[PDB]
RNA sequence: AAAUUUUACUCACA
RNA sequence: GUGAGAAAGAUUUGC
């Protein structure tokens, strides 16, 4: 019981009349409407429905019996109780907003204020740093580019063929040899077999970062859409040879090699190693029963295969190409090449876009796009956004930055804007 | 492709990058950043501008919305095994059923009230104290934010204590309602078009537009400019706790704790921050590290990065740039005039996760590119038809379907395929309102909501108490009896309508079938 | 014992809002493992089964728009629409009815939609979500 | 073995 | 395949 609801009591019933002219409830806080000789387990008391109402705010109960209604008054211009009538005719009672005395507030200052502030002033600050000196210029033109292309080329060189890039070009095998190809080449390799599939066992890791060169461009990519698609079905259902209407591929799980107890079934934390055929003529050369492949091989987590899996390749050409201006040829290395140069190539660029699960080409994207919007630059400082080889590491995300940067340098060169 | 395109393009078509790479890394880059910064030998952390401009706030009532205090997603609750302190990763919800248990409150304004109102520290608050409770909130756990276009290497996102998020809550509830208040572009219903419009009026009469972008933002805000802006709205005790937990975080890298005196860890509070630039000028349109700003003269320039700096805005050299023709702002770009740029522009591409929810995802984005003019209908036509074979040919197998019904579409065994119009007219069969964008939602949805509710994270016995009663309120107190009896007649109302479970509730549909 | 003593030890009484969200199977998050979530038992086949005999005959018959007018291309601008929630009594109507009470009560709050939109009419008016190229407008 | 501290855990039950 | 326990299990990963 509390001094403070009296008015808040008073406006809750004026005129409410319950049978035919008796007030429907009674406040607690006039005598003339208290009921005497009885308990007060609340301010109000409706003879409809023989019970108690008590009133308190967001948070602050009172201690009253179980038994007594209450009645939530939330700060948001909105009431809350029990019944669904003293709901709506608290309501439309207090449309008027009147405060009660005893609602905390957000500047409130708790009694520990000045020991918290002492204590975070003997705590330690900052110092003020260095002004920055800021130089505008224009933005870094074609030689800029190219120097940064060079450098890439120079420091991490080419691999004498395209690994995966590869498997995106039909080999010269049918279903079946394609099959047996593969399978003879999990053998070889000494996979283990168990419960109709393969699995790569390992026991040591080098710990050391894997080669990283720039894949040079296969001449096409017919197969990208069904080369994505089966990464995707390989990488959620792996051990055996997934076949496409031109192309197969084999999802092989990769597991630690215990002894006995060793691991049996592939969990969703478990690596990948995607394996596929290409045209033969590389130093990743396989023969059997007279038929000849290049196989490659790729280690995908799965969540890079999900990612790998899930883009769609036609639905972005189509639209990159609603409002694409005319694409030069471009030869092996991504140089301008209008005399045996191929304009298919643009297309195995695309599918390296999807199998670099960095997706570094966006970074690029987005730092050309302000290249392209800017009247002038930081000196300097515009010019190392496109420097992003030290944030990825590997083979295909490396070949991806190599060949943003390309295309770049190939649309200052033939749409100079 | 992306640069070969005749007006803008983010290439956004592609998903963005993931990897299953431990947080560590990027989090101890951040700690390291956030702590040279503190030596000042980097940046700036020194707030130097003057907030008096701001409204103060210590006279509205303290208000907490319940609806984002609990929710799904991760949180760090910590726990005294034996003498230790362990960092347990749990949902928001179970994390904040865990610190009303251990304080024995029945809702969050209960804790808030409590907690403001003791007599000391020590003070026991049920199983805890204020003292407990700040030591807990200062606990940090660590992991990676992936799919974030344009940042191959992955940034660390931080999940934080209950108390915290309580805190920090009220604290950017009344952040956000003085930034409306400040200006008219920071009103809460608001589309980041509608943002870059204002923001394209804003600039119109200076000649230079500088599109700025903050680098190290959440490394350099310090607990001292957080402390100083909400002094500055009047946030009382609530702000001073906030930055003493922040001054004092512990981040748990693998298994180790490490101290980060430094910074506010990756975006906590967002409009704090935008508050502090906003209080010290009105010449910049800002919203955390994005901003543009506008000038005649290298004179006004120079007192821009002079603002900038004054603010703990560090402008990103590599990224910030000055145009004359272009308005870049919330990734929106717009010409002087106010009108979108042509290009594909934001446009992103719908990647294959469900053969149903791919079709209402494309459906949405063409929807959007069509309204807003970044191609004609007809085009749009063309690629939903081609989405629609890609679909097909990725899900029509036994695996997904078994089905051959002629007005399921192609990729459910049917042999449908719906045009674009024809879908947004409601021109077609009633199984294909799941793939209108405002239709209701998908089976594929459905099935992964439920499978998801069935995670470990997220896995409970308790009596699901769904399909309310509108009137009742969301704030009423129940008990397991009180719950008991809902079920049990809403059961019974449901078996005596002949209704196995309710049936599903669209707003769009209702309103149209309407006479 | 009860899971109530158990979750919520300590407490004997706790907010709707609390035991609802303990809850919550009805929040989609669009993420990687999609496709070999719906593939693990043949969830989504068994679901799209469920539903062309269950639900499917259930959905009521939507009318297709019809009004239309001219448009052309114009500056980029927001359209504001206001779509007003249910009624009170409407609400208690639906429930009666046998409708999911969450859905109700979601649909009970007015609502505004900001759309940017780059056509215009002679007179000015709204337009269905895509359909602005086309003239397709709300009345 | 590779896009190299990642491709790893225990118990009970069925 | 289900449950529980390891700073922890796939809606993971926050504002
Ligand atoms: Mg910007
Ligand atoms: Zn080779």
């Amino acid at each position: 019981m509390d001094s403070r609801f009296a008015q808040l009591t008073g406006v809750f019933c004026d005129d409410f009349t319950y049978s035919e002219g008796s007030r429907r409830f009674l406040s607690s806080y006039s005598t003339v409407e208290r009921r005497p000789g009885v308990p007060v387990e609340g301010d109000c008391y409706d003879c409809l429905k023989n019970k108690w109402i008590a009133f308190e705010l967001e948070g602050q109960p009172r201690k009253f019996p179980k038994a007594t209604v209450r009645c939530i008054l939330n700060n948001d211009a909105t009431y809350v109780c029990s019944e669904q009538e003293y709901q709506q005719i608290c309501k439309v009672q207090f449309k008027d907003y009147l405060e009660i005395d005893g609602v905390v507030k957000v500047g409130h200052k708790a009694s520990y204020d000045a020991e918290l502030r002492e204590r975070l002033l003997e705590l330690p600050h900052p110092k003020s740093g260095p002004k920055p000196r800021i130089e505008w210029v224009a933005p870094p033109r074609l030689a800029d580019i190219s120097k940064e292309t060079a450098e890439l080329k120079r420091q991490y060189g080419f691999f004498e063929c395209s690994k995966f890039l590869a498997c995106g070009e039909e080999c010269g095998l049918d279903q079946e040899a394609r099959e047996l190809i593969l399978n003879e080449y999990a053998r070889d390799r000494e996979f283990e077999f168990r419960n109709g599939g393969w699995i790569q066992r390992y026991t040591v890791a080098s710990h050391k970062p894997a080669t990283q060169k720039i894949l040079p461009l296969p001449a096409s990519a017919p197969l990208a859409r069904e080369l994505l698609m089966l990464i995707a079905r390989s990488t959620t259902q792996a051990g055996k040879v997934l076949h496409s209407d031109n192309t197969s591929i084999l999802a092989v799980p990769v597991m630690r090699d215990s002894g006995k107890h060793s691991k049996r079934r592939p969990t969703a934390s478990t690596h990948h190693l995607v394996v596929g055929l290409s045209k033969p003529g590389c130093e990743h050369d396989f023969e059997f029963d007279g038929y000849r492949a290049a196989v490659h091989v790729m280690h995908l987590d799965p969540k890079q295969s999900a990612n790998i899996g899930e883009q769609d390749f036609v639905s972005t050409r189509e639209i990159y190409k609603l409002d694409m201006l005319e694409l030069p040829p471009i030869s092996r290395k991504g140089d301008l090449d209008r005399a045996s140069g191929l304009e298919t190539r643009w297309d195995v660029i695309l599918l390296l876009e999807c199998l670099d699960s960095t997706r570094v080409s966006q970074a690029v994207a987005q730092h050309f796009n302000r290249h392209r919007l800017a009247l002038s630059v930081c000196k300097d400082e515009f010019r190392k956004g496109y420097q992003l080889a030290s944030e990825i590491r590997g083979t295909i995300p490396l070949s991806s930055l190599y060949y943003s940067l390309c295309a770049v340098r190939l649309r200052m060169t033939v749409h100079p804007f | 492709m992306w640069a070969f395109q005749e007006g803008v393009c983010k290439g956004n078509l592609l998903s963005g990058p993931t990897s299953m790479k431990a947080p560590d890394s990027a989090a101890r880059e951040s700690i390291d950043r956030a702590s040279e910064i503190m030596t000042g030998k980097s940046y700036n952390a020194v707030h130097t501008g003057d907030l008096s401009k701001l409204p103060n706030q210590g006279e509205s009532p303290l208000r907490i919305v319940d609806s984002d205090l609990y929710s799904e997603r991760s949180c760090c609750w910590v726990i005294e095994k034996e003498g230790r302190v362990v960092c347990k990763s749990t949902t928001l919800t179970r994390g904040m059923t865990s610190l009303l248990n251990t304080t024995k409150c029945s809702s969050p304004s209960e804790l808030i009230c409590k907690v403001l109102t003791v007599e000391s520290l020590s003070e026991k608050i049920g199983d805890t104290s204020v003292e407990e409770l700040l030591s807990h909130g200062r606990y940090f756990k660590c992991a990676l934010r992936d799919q974030e276009r344009g940042k191959p290497k992955s940034r660390a996102i931080f999940l934080s204590h209950p108390f915290f998020r309580l805190l920090s809550s009220v604290v950017e509830t009344h952040a956000r309602s003085v930034l409306s208040k400040v200006s008219a572009v920071y009103t809460a219903t608001a589309s980041a078009e509608q943002r870059a419009m204002m923001a394209a009026q804003v600039v119109e009469s200076r000649k230079h537009v500088l599109n700025g972008d903050c680098t190290k933002y959440n490394e350099a805000i310090d607990a001292d400019t957080l402390l100083k802006v909400w002094d500055a709205i009047g946030m009382g005790s609530i702000g001073v706790m906030l930055a003493y937990m922040v001054r004092r975080k512990c981040v748990l890298i693998k298994d180790t704790l490490v101290e980060c005196p430094g910074g506010m860890l990756m975006g906590m509070f967002n409009a704090t921050a935008t508050l502090a630039l906003q209080g010290t000028t009105d010449r910049f349109l800002s919203f955390s590290d994005d901003f543009i700003t506008s000038f005649n003269s290298p004179a006004e320039l120079r007192e821009i990065e002079d603002l900038l700096f004054a603010s703990c805005h560090n402008l990103s050299l590599k990224k910030s740039y000055i145009s004359v023709a272009s308005l870049e702002i919330n990734s929106c770009t717009l010409t002087r005039d106010g009108d979108l740029a042509t290009g594909l522009g934001c446009t992103a591409g719908v990647p294959f996760r469900g053969p149903l929810v791919t079709l209402k995802q494309t459906a949405a984005m063409l929807s959007g590119a069509v309204d807003s003019g970044v191609m004609p209908f007809h085009s749009a036509e063309r690629l939903f038809q081609i989405k629609q074979q890609e679909c097909a040919y990725r899900y029509n197998n036994p695996t997904y379907t078994t089905r051959n019904e002629d007005f399921l579409p192609t990729c459910l065994g049917g042999k449908t395929v719906i045009s674009f119009q024809s879908l947004l007219t409601w021109d077609c069969h009633p199984f294909w309102y799941q793939v209108h964008p405002d239709g209701p939602d998908t089976i594929d949805q459905k099935v992964l909501s439920v499978l998801a509710s069935k995670t470990r994270r997220r896995r409970t016995r308790l009596e699901a108490l769904s399909d309310l009663d509108p009137l009742v309120p969301h704030r009423l107190l129940v008990s397991e009896s009180d719950v008991s009896k809902i079920r049990a007649a809403r059961q019974a109302h449901l078996k005596s309508l002949g209704l196995e479970q309710p049936t599903n509730f669209n707003y769009a549909i209702y309103k149209a079938v309407q006479p | 014992m009860s899971q109530f003593g158990k979750s919520f030890k300590g407490r004997t009484e706790v907010t709707i809002t609390e035991y609802r969200s303990h809850t919550v199977k009805d929040v989609h998050r669009s993420l990687l493992t999609a496709d070999k979530s719906l593939r693990k038992s043949f969830c989504f086949r068994n679901a799209l089964n469920q539903f062309l005999d269950k639900d499917l005959p259930l959905l009521p018959i939507r009318p297709k728009l019809e009004s239309r007018v001219a448009v052309k291309k114009s500056k980029l601008r927001s359209q504001l629409s206001f779509r007003p929630g249910l009624t009170q009594e409407e609400a208690i109507d639906l429930y009666n009815k046998g409708y999911d009470g969450d859905s109700v009560s979601g649909a009970l709050q007015d609502r505004v939609v900001n759309e940017p939109v780059a056509y215009s009419s002679a007179d000015n008016d709204k337009f269905h979500r895509g359909l602005a190229a086309l003239g397709y407008t709300l009345a």
